[PDB]
């Protein structure tokens, strides 16, 4: 299997962006795997 | 020049079509992903071969060509942008509020926006451009949206 | 997520 990179962008900072989605606070668990879930 | 900055779609290809799996950051001659966008294997950069250098699937992070270079951190209190490169589409910069996931370890932040899952590795951005970490090791909340770790590696 |  090729797996392979291309380039897409520069890392820059959008003055004046669309601000948008919530802000939630959540209980969660991290296991050895990486797989977080809600506790 | 197979590791100019930037950001960089991960894509696979067999015999056919190409598939977009991912997106890392190439900073400091150094490319970072999330694992599960990899599973940690070698990456083609034109006529290049960026091999594995530094990685933990608890973090689900891999760096290649050298040790994890991003060291920026949210500050818990600002406005973050993802800077979300999904299959198919340029990339665009999305502002939002991180909320919080509260762990037994400490706090990390976390951004609610959806994305297909070959965005994964998308760079988030404090205001000064910097790379704060990567989108995409999160969870599924009730109503079926999702919460994203800002997921950062030790530099 | 189109939790990954």
């Amino acid at each position: 299997v090729d797996m392979y990179i291309e380039r897409a962008g520069d890392i820059t900072w959008e003055k004046d962006a669309e601000v948008t989605g919530n802000s939630p606070r959540l209980d969660v668990a991290l296991d050895e795997s990486g797989d977080f879930s809600l506790v | 020049g197979e590791t100019t900055d930037g950001v960089y779609r991960v894509m696979t290809r067999r015999l056919l079509g190409s598939t977009q799996v991912g997106v890392g950051v190439m900073q400091e001659g150094v490319f970072h992903t999330m694992w599960h966008v990899t599973k940690g294997a070698a990456l083609r950069s034109g006529e290049g071969r960026l091999d594995p250098y530094w990685g933990d699937v608890k973090q689900d992070l891999v760096s290649y060509c050298g040790p994890w270079k991003l060291d920026a951190a949210w500050d818990g209190l600002s406005e973050v942008q993802l800077l979300a490169v999904p299959p198919g589409e340029r990339a665009k910069n999305i502002q939002t509020l991180p909320g919080i996931f509260k762990t037994k370890d400490g706090d990390i932040g976390a951004v609610a926006l959806d994305y297909p899952a070959g965005t994964s590795g998308s760079p988030i951005l404090d205001k000064c451009g910097r790379v704060i970490g990567l989108y995409g090791n999160g969870v599924v909340i009730k109503n079926g949206s999702y919460v994203s770790a800002i997921t950062q590696g030790k530099r | 997520k189109x939790k990954k």
